[PDB]
């Protein structure tokens, strides 16, 4: 009932953490892009749970789904 | 507004991050170089002065006026 992976990358940017990912997804799912790489700096207003996880109806973050 | 007095790589990264505003992350991380101009300058618009008199010169040559 718990997610499986649940980790903290702490390090310098760029050193592999996405190789590592790539990795990840290669063993795991097959593929590189069998993932998902989304940015959480964008986020730090209001409009991060109508922008992330799904928007109200008829506002910015909406047609693209979520 | 900052293109002068500022430098090169960080006036890229600055309108890059604006970019990351307007497009997908994913998007603009598939890139192969995002070349950011600069306005035009006095010496500039003297040759594009030039470069326009030469074609009107050849338009009112064809006409027949030299």
């Amino acid at each position: 009932n718990r997610p499986i992976g649940s980790f903290l990358f702490l390090g310098p940017t760029g050193v592999g953490k996405t190789e590592l990912c790539k990795a990840l997804a290669n063993f795991m799912f097959d593929s590189d892009e069998a993932m998902v790489r989304i940015d959480m700096s964008e986020f730090m207003e209001k409009h991060s749970v109508s922008r992330l996880v799904g928007a109200p109806p008829g506002y910015v973050g909406y047609e693209e789904g979520g | 507004e900052r293109f002068g007095e500022l430098d090169y790589a960080h006036m890229k990264e600055l309108v890059l991050g604006v970019v990351s505003h307007n497009f997908r992350p994913e998007f603009i991380n598939r890139i192969d170089e995002v070349v950011v101009f600069h306005p035009l300058g006095e010496q500039h618009i003297a040759s594009i002065a030039q470069i326009q008199l030469k074609r009107l010169y050849k338009r009112l040559e064809e006409r027949g006026y030299e």
